[PDB]
RNA sequence: ACUAAA
């Protein structure tokens, strides 16, 4: 009789890795219960004694928060009571996956727990969801000795897993209890507005009779951002301008368009007396001369925000639709995991190998090929926020076997990771600067000397200009003709999608896998409209919501709300805090911003009157 | 007595309008010149000033200004910036002082970067002008060779927020 | 029906 240990792993598919790493290729796999799950057996050692592995995985959470009886039909429970007279409990994710029952019966005979989960806040609290469901049925074990284990990994090479096998820490509770509030902070705030917006509005407009009001510390904001671009936009006055521009002829039919150092004058009679001041003059020099090598940086790695950002600014694709396509190469086995904050790669990974499977490619077999002969460069560090490794090829693929959208992404991920390996960008800056009368003018022009990156990522290229005439100090070119351009201010356009995504993660709102969501629920509910090229624009609905908020209470929309209590909630993780006097203290603070809320909602009536 | 206070104003630049600022300051052994342009620094030129500029700056039949003197700012505005943000890093900084005697008013253009003045200048400082300045287009060309700032204030607030 | 997050 051979003792055994339990492992569990937060998705089949890195389930199977660390299986067939740290097993020397020995599995035997079964199917049990649930078809999603598996169960990897194989032999080994652990603490100085021969063990026998089993090793499975959970699909996500096993348990999500919810409200307990009859507080959750939404007409016989007053909203004001759902603060704190609601109970809430963990019921469950996905019923048709009996996830406890799996995890039950397969940890009838375990002697140990070692759990791979994320390592993260998220991960550390389905640490201890499994750890709750496990332990009533383990075996007793014994006295002073140590039982449940934590493994620390960030990526899936072997000399990286058995390192992590080697050594072994312990989870933490206090990471556990502050994802616990914050779950249920965003429950309650934002369950109780919305039952009370929507119960309230339908029953005073016919318009929005079987529409939904939605409120949140997530997607409010988001509409916020929104509506105050359309405020700057409808409150814009332009402005007129003069701008100076000379024509320089040196040799024959060669023209030089010069610029005006002082850019811009926004008054008419300076510009007069400029242009009066100038165009009398035939006659040109030159004053100073430069020449100076400069270098364009090579991408870093991709994460999924610029992932996101990219596929919707480039290849015209949502969010939703760009993370459902990614999710889709991923279960294949073409790209490694599509949801990370990591901008780093590993120390130890096969960035030659995975660049060697890509050499039988037609649209980019020479650069590849190439790079090989002469090495590659080292890739540029940036941020390791733990998590998974970066979005990286693992397999080659042809046009014709995936098709359609799902190559246009292949693509860019597999034509960023050449680029992220190759040489930066060298290119000549060159400017000559004149003098027409008192008056200083200059012209620029950009000549290219090494292409490196730029022939794997054609659009961030230098573009291609003549080559200014060498010119030394005190040669004389005559001046063809001086004249001004009555230029206006053009007002800004609504935002795009790419723009807000960096609002959202500038200012902390959302998370990874969120941001699609968040974008598509405001849709959903008839906020903001999609138009033109991936442009949102606010829906009379959501203009007098933001509007109407301001008017009531300010901190409800604004961004740096959600910054805060993330920080209160971040005292509790660090244990310089209790649990309960946190929580109770911001659910405090909030339950009379609903009374405030109800008792003036008063307020949006007026702008709602005239727009319905 | 009060003809070397007279000569020493000419000399000086200021040209304050008569006696009535003399009898305002009647102060026993106080007829100094030198503590005198102290007092009128913070008094208002547009109250107390005689009128010597020409009758027709802004016409442009006039070329070129001679003699140094003494003239209040009024305005200032960033003419390189728009009007909703009057600070901006697009442009080079450029100012369109607002000048006064204390009865006709002239407009100046700086070209040259100025360390003097700024954006945050108080209304109602006194600048002068020192050499033959140019005029084009019944504008006053004002460099760095030719101002010189003395300060002052005038009790003009901020009226702003 | 809701909020959020794997
Ligand atoms: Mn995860
Ligand atoms: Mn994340």
């Amino acid at each position: 009789v051979m003792k055994t240990v339990l492992m569990v792993a937060e998705m089949p598919s890195l389930a199977q890795s660390i299986a067939k790493i740290l097993s020397r290729g020995s599995l035997s796999s079964h199917k049990g219960l649930n078809g999603a799950c598996s169960v990897h057996e194989y032999t080994g050692t652990f603490a100085g004694q021969p063990v026998r592995f089993k090793m499975t995985s959970v699909c996500g959470h096993v348990m999500t928060l919810d409200f307990l009886g009859k507080y959750n039909k939404w007409d016989k429970v007053d909203p004001a009571e759902l603060f704190s007279q609601a109970p809430t409990e963990k019921k469950e994710a996905n019923p048709k996956l009996n996830m406890v029952k799996f995890l039950q019966v397969e940890g009838r005979g375990c002697d140990y727990i070692v759990l791979w989960l994320d390592c993260d806040k998220e991960g550390e609290n389905i640490c201890f969801e499994v750890l709750d469901a496990v332990l009533p049925v383990m075996n007793k074990a014994h006295g002073g000795e140590k039982t449940v284990f934590r493994a620390r990994f960030s990526s899936i090479t072997d000399t990286d897993i058995c390192n992590a096998m080697a050594c072994l820490g312990e989870p933490d509770h206090n990471e556990a209890l502050s994802v616990d509030a914050r779950q249920e902070l965003d429950l309650r705030i934002g369950c109780a507005f919305t039952r009370f917006q929507t119960k309230y509005f339908q029953g005073k407009y016919g318009d929005l009779d079987s529409s939904l009001i939605s409120f949140g510390p997530c997607q409010t904001p988001t509409l916020g951002f929104c509506v105050e671009r359309h405020d700057k936009i409808q409150s814009f006055k332009p402005e007129t301008y003069w701008v100076l521009q000379a024509k320089v002829n040196t040799d024959k039919d060669r023209s030089l368009l010069l610029d005006w150092d002082r850019v811009r004058v926004f008054d008419r009679e300076i510009a007069q007396m400029f242009l009066n001041m100038t165009k009398l003059e035939k006659e040109a020099q030159v004053e100073a001369t430069s020449r100076k090598e400069k270098a364009k940086q090579r991408p870093l790695a991709l994460n999924t925000v610029e992932m996101l950002r990219v596929a919707s600014s480039s290849l015209g694709m949502g969010p939703q639709h760009a993370m459902q396509t990614a999710e889709r190469l991923y279960t294949q086995g073409y790209i490694s995991y599509p949801r990370t904050e990591t901008t780093h790669y590993p120390e130890n990974f096969d960035l030659k190998g995975s660049l060697r499977q890509q050499a039988n490619h037609p649209y980019w077999a020479d650069t590849v090929k190439r790079l090989l002969a002469e090495g590659i460069n080292r890739p540029r560090k940036g941020h390791d926020a733990g998590d998974h490794p970066p979005i990286t090829p693992m397999k080659s693929a042809t046009e014709a076997e995936l098709g359609g959208d799902a190559w246009r992404l292949y693509e860019y991920i597999t034509r960023h990771f050449i680029a992220t390996v190759s040489h930066d960008c060298k290119y000549l800056q060159s400017t000559i600067s004149f003098r027409i009368g008192p008056e200083l003018f200059t012209c620029s022009g950009k000549t290219v000397l090494s292409p490196g990156f730029t022939e794997v990522m054609p659009w961030q290229s230098v573009p291609l200009e003549e080559s200014l005439p060498t010119c030394q100090r005190g040669d004389a070119f005559p001046v063809g003709e001086v004249k001004m351009l009555e230029k206006q201010t053009n007002p800004p356009d609504y935002l795009t999608e790419a723009e807000l995504i960096t609002l959202m993660e500038k200012h902390g709102i959302g998370t990874d896998a969120s941001i699609p969501v968040h974008i598509n629920n405001i849709c959903q509910r008839n906020y903001v409209t999609v138009e033109s090229g991936r442009r949102l624009k606010p829906t009379n609905l959501g203009i007098v919501l933001v509007h109407g908020y301001y008017k009531i209470d300010a901190e409800l929309v604004l961004p740096t709300i959600r910054s805060a209590v993330e920080k209160q909630l971040n005292l509790i993780a660090q244990g310089k805090a209790d649990y309960r006097q946190v929580l109770g203290h911001t659910l405090d603070v909030f339950k009379r911003k609903f009374h405030y809320f109800v008792d003036s909602i008063a307020g949006m009536d007026e702008l709602m009157e005239v727009s319905f | 007595m009060a003809q070397v206070a007279g000569a020493a104003l000419s000399q000086a630049g200021w040209y304050l309008s008569d006696e009535g600022i003399e009898a305002c300051t009647s102060s026993p052994d106080k007829v100094n010149v030198n503590d005198i342009i102290l007092i009128a620094l913070n008094t208002d030129l547009r109250t107390i000033g005689k009128k010597f500029l020409p009758s027709d700056i802004n016409s442009g039949k006039v070329e070129k200004l001679e003699g140094p003197c003494v003239l209040q700012i009024q305005k200032i505005r960033n003419v390189a910036a728009p009007k909703d943000n009057e600070e901006s890093q697009a442009a080079p900084r450029m100012l369109r002082l607002q000048m006064t005697d204390g009865h006709i008013s002239c407009t100046a253009v700086e070209f040259s970067y100025m360390s003097k003045i700024s954006l945050n200048t108080p209304p109602g400082t006194k600048v002068k002008l020192s050499g033959i300045v140019d005029i084009k287009n019944g504008f006053l060309l004002l460099n760095d060779s030719n101002t010189t700032v003395l300060g002052g204030e005038v009790e003009h607030l901020i009226e702003k927020w």
